[PDB]
């Protein structure tokens, strides 16, 4: 309707829930952290190390309280890290430079600032990125085993350490591009109900859960092939259509076995031709499916083309109408490994597939049921630096001093800059020192005169590769100690911080509509 | 509201509904002020708690506003109006149109008689008019000193990321001087939308590869059936091959799947054999807009064929409208055994495809129907191109603006607030009550520019400084060239001397917006008897 | 702290926040001050003289507040105006600026114990190297602009566009009639008010300079015993009118009697007192008149204190009532008395010249005294700080031109200096800007636009804005290449004194 809100207020009503946000995963980052607690109003316990996970739970605010998940929904979109990172980042450095600025009048030079002090950040820690190299499990371990302990953990790491980090070097995108940088989905992470770390095997390829789900499924023919319809099943899992009148009770029951009995003469098409393995994608239910474990035959239902045919060329297999037409191979053997590890009677195939297409669904098993999604979640983290390190051997030790490296070198240019543009530049790059000196808070003893040391000791003797860390909030070789801060990560988590800091910056309205 | 409560619906009782509608038009104005042009902050729109909308635009905050003023009323229509004339003016004529309908009404009721008020918001607009027409001034890009190339440049360099006006000083000359098509707005004008321009990922950040002819896009492993002959022809194909289905349908009446794979494994197989009439009447090479499946490409994998398919249309549309050949010459079938045309062959020096950046072309070279170019973009990524696009379609744009119009007007309130105080002079000029008309519009085009470079935090009373620094006694001069610098660069927030920049507007969205500026004052006069509804 | 009883205004929070919020808020006219401004303060202590005045000191005099250093910190900005009238609104918004950086370092929980040491040492670095940063020294005191470019700071500090003449004009005082060796005299060499005239026509009249009116007579000799009595003459018995028409036409004669023979007596022994100007404090009867004129005795028929107390002061005087036969315990100090037109008014001139206890007198010629006065103040605090007593002033850049100068010596030795001194050097390296603010906001613009174009002429020394075209968008007026140039002295003070204020203001928690 008519309804007019300004600004300078807007941007502290986008400066209020960030900076709430900015807090609690800001000390639940790093090597110090926390919990954030959420009473329900029933009273119930909610403690996470993710305060969007907590907001999710809780009463969210129009303002960036939503935006704040959004852009680090956005940052868990693409490197899966850093969003803890992003919400302490933005809604701070919205507290911090504005103000400032905005009494000297202007979003204006602050509108650059926020890119400039992205400029020096992007391009001293490119630089300072120290290579490690890829083809060591164990010079990739240092730089995954610090990503996976950036949400705090080493259990599964090492493990993550064991199957993903040559798992990215077998993903592929089948663009032919990178492959190196990869998206998830040629690259998936998916689990085992139970298991042991040993029921975790490096799985590299595509994992069905539906490839061998039963023993009278395919059991090893260690190269389907997955039929798709068309003549050993057909395009109609269909209904006759039988006229229906109230005067006819058997009437109702005809149409109702009907849709089963075209999934049936399908499948029994199948029992009669008999594959390996019959990929049905409009799916196949309980009863024509029992049909074809008599027929020595995998069932595989309702999945998706695209993860079939790569399955096709992860697990061997091909598209074939019939078992009994036969073509040529596309793929003879696209396997790495073929497997199937049972946790109970339901069968689970893992396919170890090298440089296919894929899912590389990596296997991932924690000791049971609930850890599992730690070793995804590490799996994942394992992942990012996997991606990472392939694209960049060059990534900065830090995190806490790489956080320094950028702070300190940035403001060290507006010495180099100077110019009206120094204080915006500055002022978007005061935020920064703090975070490892938000965590040195928990070092206990002085958070400051450290980094303040630290900081002389930027410039003075080295500034990410040896400088400040979480664990010691004193100077150590980030890279002598082992804590390294993934390169695609700074890229990341300050841009979206940024990105979300001009743009509250520059929305000065919230209209009724 | 204001004034008496208890009668709604615009009867306040006198100036208390002419107040609260000024006000209120005032207060929709301050809407768009802040969000005038890219400059003007984007707004982030709350369409619900659950529900938010982020636009700087003029016409796109108000076509979701409520306004239940008709002053209000008038003031989202103009912006929308105008904006369903061009979109130049969603921002524009907000600001004043608050002023003239509270500059109007004032001195109408005044009246010796309601007649004579009514010109002084139109007769400055029509004595804007004329200058604003008399603006060959700034935003003229076919005068450069590169001409088009410059056009680009300038207009590249003004949304400039990066080497855009070096490469791309060329590129949108190439771009609109590659297209020989119908459409025409006015004076002959080449149409940006029928460019053939496709992104590169890898090698150069910023470069542009002029290709002769249109290269039609493809890419290699989504076809088993090797599409790469040397050739002079292509054969430009509306129609489709497809061993699942290309006749065929489904049976859900019939209960056996017998009858569904025996009518569909003849299909498969005359594909095969309808490629060998496509390739063999003329052309080693045959581009077909119908796609396979990827379960149909194994088919055509396994079974093997040749042809280049899932190729976009309005390529294979383009490039036998450029190639010579023809679309659709023949097939009313699908069939294997019908025979293909010589028509439908392409006219081309050769048959070359460019595959770089890991992306292939299909380069149609001297395509002997008319001449083509597709410019590959060269980014390090896809959306480095749409930074270039960006800066390549306002560019496109703005030429083609001046495609529109010779006469061009320059973008920002130079061109206003030079008339501001020369017909604000002129109020004077006539004096009595139109001294009070005439001044209450051209004390208003000082405000445009009292928005837009503010907008860019330059205190514009320091703009207007420079601003009337040009205007003058000795400039009152539109002319088609400047004793003064009539243009105001609202990526900057003061004048720069481009005048082929990208961001400047022709002569056809401006007198528009005359209109729109004097719409909201006496659209809302005529009423009579004020009353009340039960 | 946590009893009902015992006392305080300060401290815990209050230290931590009032104790630095109300200190700074005082600057506010410091903040619009010192450098050219056409901003003012009326300040009424209701003399039924509206006074505008941009000088802390007279600002301060009446403001009083609870706020322990507040309440004191006035003092070393009083102090300052003892030892120089210029720099004075310089004092209270630099420190007022530098005072919260410490108190943001406290909300970032930066010691009392730590930051304003930083401040303290740099302080030091400050009068370390602010001495290499002076330029210029003025230094023929008789000569006018080497004066008056001293003044051109100083007055221009307080007030902008009357300046230049004025400093002229207090050159053209020459104030080196105090050969200025270690001598200056503020009564000797004193304003006069001369209501009217032009105050571009109010001059210097060397000598005592009274407007009170010179009564008959002039001095029987240049070299006065000089009467200076506050009661001389208040007539000895008046006459009367009883009926609204007469009392008795007997009556009249005997108070006449009383009046002159007395007047005789009193004014012969004004005579035998050897007063060769009687100087009235009160009225002056017409027989005594007559008296005075007779006797041949410079009769000054009104005299204010201001007569009377620098009359003290000069002539070794002490005013006097009489009725009686007087003495002289005045004498004369002059060795010349006039009745002289300036103002052109008739005007009591008592005057000699030396070095030493030489009256050299301005007199200012204004139609109000808030024009005679404030302008006074922006004139004597040039005045007074000619006031050094080391002949040269040396001149640094003037107009504040040295803080973009010191700015880049404190930023740099913040750099190098580690622990959180470092930023409270750091933070010293940041109040410089309050004047140029104070400049740039009387002129219109922020100081960041100002010292950001003075951070690129890094080591200048001449740019520094004021109150000007100049001092808006430019960012730049010639401060040490000017005319308008300031002395080191009250360089050495302000950045101290303001600083030792600041010194133990935060400490202060009781």
């Amino acid at each position: 309707n008519t309804k007019r809100e300004s600004g300078r207020k807007v941007q502290s009503g986008n400066i209020n829930a960030a900076k709430t946000i900015a807090d609690i995963i800001r000390t639940c980052l790093g090597p110090k952290s926390m919990m954030k607690m959420l009473l329900d109003p029933m009273g119930g316990i909610v403690m996470t190390n993710d305060g969007n996970a907590i907001l999710r739970e809780i009463q969210v605010q129009h303002p960036a309280a939503k935006s704040m998940i959004e852009i680090s929904r956005t940052q868990d979109e693409e490197v899966g890290d850093g969003t803890t990172s992003v919400i302490i980042l933005a809604g701070e450095m919205l507290s911090v430079a504005e103000h400032f600025l905005e009494q000297q009048m202007h979003p204006t030079v602050v509108i650059s600032a926020y890119r400039k002090a992205l400029d020096d950040m992007i391009s001293t820690l490119k630089k300072i990125s120290i290579p490690v190299d890829i083809s060591d499990s164990d010079m990739m371990l240092n730089i995954i085993n610090s990503s996976i302990t950036t949400k705090a953990i080493s259990r599964w790491s090492s493990l993550a350490c064991n199957i993903a980090l040559d798992a990215v070097k077998m993903v592929q995108f089948e663009e032919n591009g990178r492959k190196e940088i990869d998206i998830k989905k040629y690259a998936r992470v998916e689990k085992i109900p139970g298991g042991i770390i040993e029921d975790s095997c490096v799985l590299r390829g595509v994992m069905i859960n539906k490839d061998v789900t039963h023993p009278r499924m395919r059991r090893y023919i260690k190269n389907p092939r997955i039929v798709l319809l068309d003549s050993s099943l057909e395009y109609k899992k269909g209904e006759s259509q039988t006229d229906i009148e109230i005067t006819r009770e058997e009437d109702f029951t005809r149409i109702l076995q009907m849709e089963e009995e075209y999934i049936q003469q399908l499948c029994e098409d199948i029992i009669q031709l008999k594959p390996d393995v019959v990929i049905t994608e409009k799916g196949i239910s309980d009863l024509a499916q029992h049909y074809l474990m008599r027929a020595n035959i995998t069932a595989i239902r309702r999945v998706r083309k695209t993860d079939n045919n790569r399955i096709a060329r992860a697990c061997g297999a091909r598209i074939v109408s019939r078992p009994e037409e036969l073509r040529e191979d596309d793929v003879g053997t696209g396997a790495g490994l073929l497997e199937i590890k049972k946790i109970g009677d339901e069968y689970f195939t893992f396919i170890t597939d090298c440089k296919d297409p894929k899912a590389c669904t990596i296997l991932l098993r924690g000791a049971s049921k609930e850890i599992l999604s730690e070793v995804e979640r590490n799996l994942q983290d394992a992942m990012q630096v996997c991606r990472n390190v392939l694209l960049d051997p060059q990534l900065v030790p830090g995190g806490g001093a790489s956080e320094m490296a950028v702070a300190h070198a940035l403001t060290e240019k507006s010495k180099a800059m100077t110019g009206v543009e120094q204080w915006p530049y500055r002022a978007v790059a005061q935020a920064l020192e703090v975070i490892p000196r938000t965590l040195i808070q928990n070092c206990g003893a002085s958070t400051i005169r450290l980094l303040t040391s630290l900081r002389a000791k930027h410039t003075q003797e080295n500034c990410e590769t040896w400088g400040v860390n979480g664990e010691t909030g004193t100077l150590v070789d980030m890279k002598e100690l082992g804590i390294w801060e993934p390169l695609a990560v700074k890229l990341q988590t300050y841009k979206t911080a940024v990105e979300t800091a001009v743009l509250l910056l520059r929305i000065d309205d919230i209209v009724s509509g | 509201m204001e004034g008496p409560l208890s009668v709604f619906g615009d009867r306040s009782t006198g100036e208390t509904i002419r107040s609260q509608n000024v006000m209120a038009a005032a207060s929709i104005a301050n809407i768009v002020k802040s969000s005038l042009g890219p400059v003007g902050l984007d707004k982030m729109l709350v369409d619900d708690i659950g529900d938010v909308t982020i636009t700087n635009d003029g016409a796109t905050i108000l076509k979701l506003l409520e306004v239940e003023h008709p002053a209000a009323k008038v003031l989202c229509e103009l912006a929308d109006l105008q904006d369903k004339e061009v979109g130049d003016g969603t921002t524009s004529v907000v600001i004043i149109a608050a002023e003239l309908l509270k500059n109007a009404d004032e001195l109408v009721k005044q009246k010796i008689h309601p007649t004579s008020v009514i010109s002084g918001y139109r007769l400055a607009c029509k004595e804007a008019v004329r200058y604003i027409n008399e603006n060959l001034i700034v935003n003229t890009d076919e005068l450069g000193r590169d001409c088009l190339i410059n056009a680009a440049k300038t207009s590249m360099s003004s949304k400039i990321i990066g080497i855009n006006g070096d490469f791309f000083a060329n590129m949108v000359v190439d771009a609109v001087l590659a297209i020989k098509y119908t459409d025409i707005r006015g004076q002959p004008r080449y149409p940006v939308n029928s460019v053939n321009i496709l992104k590169a990922h890898g090698r150069s950040q910023m470069e542009s590869m002029l290709i002769s002819g249109y290269a039609l896009n493809c890419v290699v492993g989504s076809q088993g059936m090797p599409k790469r002959i040397v050739n002079a022809k292509i054969a430009c194909l509306d129609f489709s091959l497809q061993k699942t289905k290309m006749k065929l349908g489904v049976q859900v009446v019939i209960t056996d799947p017998e009858k569904l794979d025996q009518i569909r494994q003849r299909e498969s197989d005359i594909t095969k054999e309808r490629i060998q009439k496509i390739l063999a009447t003329g052309a080693n090479v045959i581009l077909t807009t119908g796609g396979i499946d990827d379960m149909c490409l194994k088919y055509f994998v396994e079974a093997g064929a040749m042809a280049v398919r899932r190729v976009l249309k309005r390529d294979l549309k383009r490039i036998a409208k450029a190639s010579g050949a023809t679309i659709l010459s023949t097939l009313a079938n699908l069939e294997g055994e019908e025979t293909f045309e010589a028509a439908m062959l392409g006219q081309a020096e050769e048959v070359v495809q460019e595959r770089i950046c890991d992306d292939e072309l299909i380069l149609i070279k001297n395509t002997k129907a008319r001449t083509s170019a597709s410019i590959i973009l060269r980014g390090a990524n896809d959306f480095m191109c749409d930074e270039m696009e960006r800066s390549l379609h306002d560019a496109l744009c703005v030429v083609k603006r001046v495609l529109e119009s010779k006469s061009v007007v320059p973008g920002g309130g130079a061109v206003e607030a030079a008339l501001s105080i020369y017909l604000e002079n002129y109020a004077t000029s006539m004096g009595s009550r139109e001294q009070l008309a005439i001044a209450e519009f051209a004390r208003s085009l000082l405000v445009i520019p009292n928005t837009l470079a503010v907008n860019a935090a330059q205190d514009s009373t320091d703009l207007v400084a420079k601003l009337r620094a040009f205007h003058n006694e000795a400039q009152v001069n539109p002319e088609r060239k400047n004793l003064k610098w009539i243009g105001l660069d609202l990526s900057n927030g003061k004048p720069r001397d481009n005048k082929q920049a990208g961001v400047f507007e022709p002569t056809i969205v401006k007198v528009k917006s005359l209109k729109f500026a004097t719409e909201a004052a006496i659209t809302i006069l005529r009423i009579d008897d004020l009353i009340k509804l039960h | 702290m946590l009893k009902e009883g015992a006392k305080h205004f300060s401290g815990l929070e209050e230290a931590v926040y009032r104790n630095i919020q109300a200190c700074k808020e005082l600057a506010q006219t410091t903040r619009t001050a010192y450098g050219p401004n056409g901003m003012n303060k009326m300040v009424i202590n209701h003399l039924e003289k509206l006074f505008v005045t941009n000088d802390a000191a007279t600002i301060l005099r009446e403001l009083e507040v609870q706020h322990p250093a507040a309440k004191m910190i006035v003092m070393a900005s009083h102090m300052q105006e003892q030892e120089v009238g210029d720099g004075t609104n310089f004092v209270l918004v630099f420190a007022g600026a530098l005072l919260e950086l410490a108190e943001e370092l406290l909300r970032i929980g930066l010691s009392v114990s730590e930051v304003i040491e930083g401040y303290e040492i740099a302080c030091r670095k400050a009068h370390e190297i602010l001495p290499n940063l002076v330029c210029c020294s003025a230094k023929n005191l008789r000569d006018i602009d080497e004066v008056s470019s001293l003044l051109r700071t100083s007055i221009m500090s307080k007030q902008y566009g009357n300046e230049v003449f004025l400093a002229k004009l207090i050159a053209q005082a020459c104030v080196s009639i105090f050969p200025d060796s270690g001598h200056f005299n503020v009564d000797n060499i004193r304003v006069c008010k001369i209501l009217g005239s032009g105050i571009s026509s109010s001059s210097v009249l060397h000598g005592m300079v009274f407007k009170k009116e010179t009564e008959g007579d002039v001095t029987s000799v240049k070299d006065a015993k000089i009467a200076v009595y506050s009661c001389p003459f208040d007539g000895m018995i008046t006459e009367t009118k009883g009926t609204v028409l007469i009392k008795t036409a007997e009556e009249l004669m005997n108070f006449s009697k009383g009046e002159e023979n007395l007047m005789d007596a009193q004014v012969k022994a004004i005579a035998d007192t050897g007063a060769n100007v009687v100087v009235t404090g009160g009225k002056v009867a017409d027989m005594a008149l007559h008296y005075a004129n007779k006797y041949n005795i410079m009769l000054v028929r009104l005299n204010s204190k201001w007569d009377l107390r620098r009359l003290c002061k000069t002539v070794g005087a002490t005013a006097l009532p009489r009725l009686t036969p007087p003495v002289l315990e005045e004498m004369g100090h002059c060795d010349s008395v006039y009745l002289s037109e300036v103002g052109d008014t008739q005007v009591v001139v008592f005057k000699h010249e030396k070095e030493d206890g030489a009256i050299s007198t301005i007199v200012l010629r204004g139609s109000t005294d808030n024009l005679m006065d404030d302008i006074e103040r922006a004139v004597d605090d040039g005045v007074n700080t000619f006031k050094v007593l080391t002949r040269d002033k040396r001149l640094v850049p003037g107009g504040g031109a040295t803080e973009i100068e010191l700015a880049k010596q404190i930023t740099s030795y913040g750099e190098t200096c580690p622990g959180l001194e470092q930023y409270a050097i750091k933070k010293f390296a940041e109040a410089f800007e309050a004047i140029p603010r104070a400049l740039a906001e009387n002129s219109g613009v922020k100081a960041n636009e100002v010292i950001s174009k003075l951070y690129a002429v890094h080591q200048e020394g001449n740019k520094n804005v004021g109150l000007d075209i100049e001092a808006e968008v430019p960012a730049v007026k010639d401060m040490l290449e000017a005319g308008i140039l300031d002395t080191y002295l009250g360089k050495y003070w302000a950045i101290k004194l303001a600083t030792n204020a600041a010194v133990t203001v935060l400490r202060v928690d009781q």
